[PDB]
């Protein structure tokens, strides 16, 4: 979440990131419940106040909200104890932020994201962009290993594909920022633009990437002014599930049919409907590719036709249980590397050796009834020496 | 006795050749320059080497050798010729070996060269490992031949392995460069069904196999069981193997060496093993007399773990006191000669008990004083002087 992203930052980057135009407001909106008011309170104070007052300024009931808010805002470093006055820079910027100092767009965003997902999947026809391809490859959801051949899809790719559009886009942008730092694009400058949206060379490239993702559209041959789409700031279902593992999806966009075929066997494709079967073969194929039953169940639930919404639960228990059981049947046997000594003789002497391999992290399984211990070959040169020392001690 | 003396100072040299032994502070050319401890160990080593010659050449041939010597001497003893024939009454080494070679057809010259002419004993350090994959027992026997009293053994060596299918003997060839000896192991199908495990003799017993390893069939190993060399063995078994060897063996020297090796394992299973040995008539009495002192040492080592009364006290009141009065000892009847020896050796070991404060407990001292007060000897046909002397001890 954005709270996690901002918490994972240093004070030096934080105070700089607290830009005048929007950041002080975007980070304010994050404040879940109460930190809004206390910050507002001490927006006009130039004198720090004792911590005991803040501690006692919440009733005995619902105090956990007080501690959690205080910890969150301490991590954000909005104030300093100074002994709890807010940061002067944040105070000034917040005062400046508080009385101081479309139908085609959404369709465009939808179409651009749909073509992006088409390229993500093995679609023969898709938008071509080397920068987008390499960005997705380095995002960790795609690996090529051969420039001539089109890149394939990794295990994480299917999991990302089956996610809902909001979380999908949010995670994609999180990876975009993380890779922006790696490629050298300043993180603060690009981050501030996202906050400003909800109200330089690097800026131009970042805006180009956002437009490629479909969040923004200049509409004027790449002019300075931009009109963000709905997705920039941050629908009814169509699948009907039977009790015989049959899916009837009212899908016209090929993306939905591809997503369903990822974990189901397609039977018929009507102009406004498609019939598929959720069989062991398809489900286990998806599980081997990397998906887990949770993503499939969530996908079917979110894309649930209104007809089946009346019944509770929406997804039939038999279908859900069958999918879960199919995923569970996937793993049984294991693999590890180890070495076994034996003849530990004295009972109280074997108990001391068990703590040597457990602290170093080379112990797999033990046995106090037969005096047997398995030691991995990675730490064999350290356990033997200890045993020798013990023998010398006698 | 001899391995202690030979590792202490040099070695005893039977049949020297005229100095032949310069590791020791007197000359062995004459009997009147020998130390008295050397004379005692000389006679001791001589009769053990004769037992070794009986081991190589069987006992009936040995008695035939002795009868041939005596018969030559008694035909010599009746002549009147002044020593033309009276020197057949004098034996030598060459004449003894020639008479052995006459009666048996085998000569013992390697055994004579090793244990008579060479003056040393051997030291064996053994450790085993059971290979579960190939079902073999990999022994590892190394000798300490650089000590002052020792020598190097290169002959064959008997080893006796008790597995679940029975007791099997194996002969190992221990050359100078040898270290690992792989012997084969049998099944473990007497743990699938409860059947009795057959022993070294023809009998078979019920064993509690809960302490045994699940993967190994072998219950105990004994390196050189018949004492066929002049040796000191230091074998590294597991403590349950020593307890099985103490309980179910039909050899007293193996029970004694398991008592001697159980002092290093003070676990309560070893206390149960020695207590079951102590309670057991039809055990040899000198094994139970050793188990008293071993139980005292183990009890001293597991203080702040010991649950009930002091060691052997309840066992003494169960074996030798009245049923109606536990602290009054029975009146002395010493006609059994094995519970007499055990009765007079059990408080002597019981007095070596110590508390957490390193002082003998006042429960054992009071018990010994009540053994002294309530002693009545007006009824047995035997005297009480050794039992009372052991009470003072």
């Amino acid at each position: 979440n954005l709270q996690e992203f901002l918490g994972g930052l240093s004070p030096g980057v934080l105070d700089r990131l607290y830009g005048h135009p929007a950041t002080c407001l975007a980070v304010f909106r994050e404040l879940p419940s109460l930190a809004k008011n206390w910050v507002m309170r001490m927006l006009f104070l130039e004198q720090p106040l004792p911590q005991a007052a803040v501690a006692l300024w919440v009733k005995k009931e619902f105090s956990k909200a007080q501690e959690e808010s205080t910890g969150l805002l301490s991590g954000l470093r909005i104030w300093h104890t100074q002994l709890l006055i807010l940061n002067p820079i944040f105070r000034q910027n917040l005062r400046i932020a508080l009385l101081g100092g479309v139908p085609s767009l959404d369709k465009y965003a939808e179409e651009r994201w749909e073509v992006v997902l088409h390229f993500m999947v093995g679609s023969p026809s898709a938008a071509v962009s080397q920068d987008l391809a390499q960005l997705l490859s380095q995002a960790g959801l795609m690996k090529s290993t051969e420039p001539g051949e089109p890149p394939c899809i990794t295990s994480a790719g299917f999991q990302f594909l089956l996610l809902d559009t909001p979380a999908q886009l949010w995670y994609f942008m999180l990876q975009y920022l993380q890779t922006a730092q790696s490629r050298g694009m300043d993180l603060v400058e690009i981050l501030s633009f996202l906050f400003q949206l909800s109200f330089s060379d690097s800026l131009l490239n970042f805006l180009q990437h956002l437009r490629e993702f479909g969040l923004v559209f200049q509409r004027k041959r790449k002019s300075r002014r931009y009109y963000p789409t709905r997705l920039a700031i941050n629908q009814p279902g169509f699948i009907v599930v039977e009790t015989n593992y049959r899916l009837y999806a009212y899908t016209e966009s090929e993306l939905q049919i591809a997503l369903i075929a990822l974990f189901s066997e397609m039977l018929y494709r009507f102009p406004n409907m498609v019939v598929a079967q959720v069989t062991r073969e398809s489900v286990q194929q998806a599980i081997a590719s990397g998906i887990t039953a949770q993503q499939i169940i969530h996908f079917l639930r979110t894309r649930a036709h209104p007809v089946m919404l009346k019944q509770t639960p929406v997804l039939p228990p038999t279908i859900t249980d069958q999918i879960r059981l199919w995923e569970l049947e996937r793993d049984r046997l294991r693999f590890t590397e180890g070495v076994l000594y034996n003849q530990f003789l004295s009972q109280v002497d074997f108990e001391l050796l068990l703590a040597h391999a457990r602290e170093l992290g080379v112990l797999v399984f033990e046995n106090s009834a037969k005096r047997l211990m398995v030691v991995t070959p990675a730490g064999h040169s350290d356990v033997k020496r200890f045993w020798k020392r013990q023998k010398h001690s006698s | 006795k001899i391995v202690a003396y030979e590792l202490k100072t040099g070695g005893v040299l039977l049949h020297p050749i005229f100095n032949p032994a310069s590791h020791l502070h007197f000359s062995i050319k004459h009997p009147h320059t020998l130390s008295w401890e050397y004379y005692s160990m000389f006679q001791c080593k001589a009769h053990l080497v004769m037992r070794l010659i009986e081991n190589r050449i069987s006992m009936e041939f040995m008695l035939q050798v002795f009868n041939k010597l005596l018969s030559l001497a008694s035909t010599a003893s009746s002549q009147k010729f002044q020593s033309h024939m009276w020197s057949q009454m004098l034996v030598s080494t060459s004449g003894f070996l020639k008479s052995i070679s006459n009666v048996s057809g085998k000569d013992i010259q390697p055994l004579i060269k090793q244990w008579v002419d060479q003056s040393g004993v051997v030291k064996f350090y053994g450790s085993f490992a059971f290979n579960r994959k190939r079902n073999v027992l990999e022994l590892e026997i190394k000798q300490d031949y650089t000590s002052p009293g020792t020598q190097k053994y290169v002959g064959p060596l008997k080893v006796t392995v008790q597995e679940l299918d029975g007791s099997f003997n194996h002969t190992l060839q221990i050359e100078e460069n040898s270290l690992k000896h792989d012997i084969p192991c049998h099944s473990k199908s007497r743990r699938n069904k409860k059947k009795k495990i057959p022993l070294m003799n023809g009998e078979e017993v019920d064993m509690d196999l809960s302490a045994m390893d699940a993967d190994s069939p072998l219950l105990w190993i004994r390196i050189d069981p018949d004492m066929s060399v002049l040796r000191k063995v230091e074998f590294e078994q597991a403590d349950f193997m020593w307890q099985y060897q103490l309980r179910y063996e039909r050899d007293v020297v193996a029970q004694q060496e398991s008592i001697l090796a159980l002092e290093k394992f003070p676990t309560p299973a070893s206390r149960l093993a020695l207590t079951d040995i102590l309670e057991q008539e039809q055990c040899f009495y000198r094994v139970r007399m050793s188990a008293c002192f071993c139980l005292a040492k183990i009890a001293n080592s597991m203080v702040s773990t010991w649950t009930g009364p002091p060691a052997m006290k309840s066992l003494f009141t169960r074996m030798f006191c009245c049923k109606s009065c536990p602290n009054i000892v029975k009146t002395n009847n010493f006609m059994s000669f094995q519970s007499y020896f055990l009765q007079k050796t059990m408080p002597v070991a019981m007095a070596l008990l110590r508390d957490v404060h390193n002082l003998c407990p006042k429960e054992v001292l009071t018990f010994i004083l009540d053994l002294i007060k309530y002693n009545d000897n007006r009824k047995n046909k035997f005297s009480d002087n050794y039992y009372r002397a052991e009470m003072i001890d």
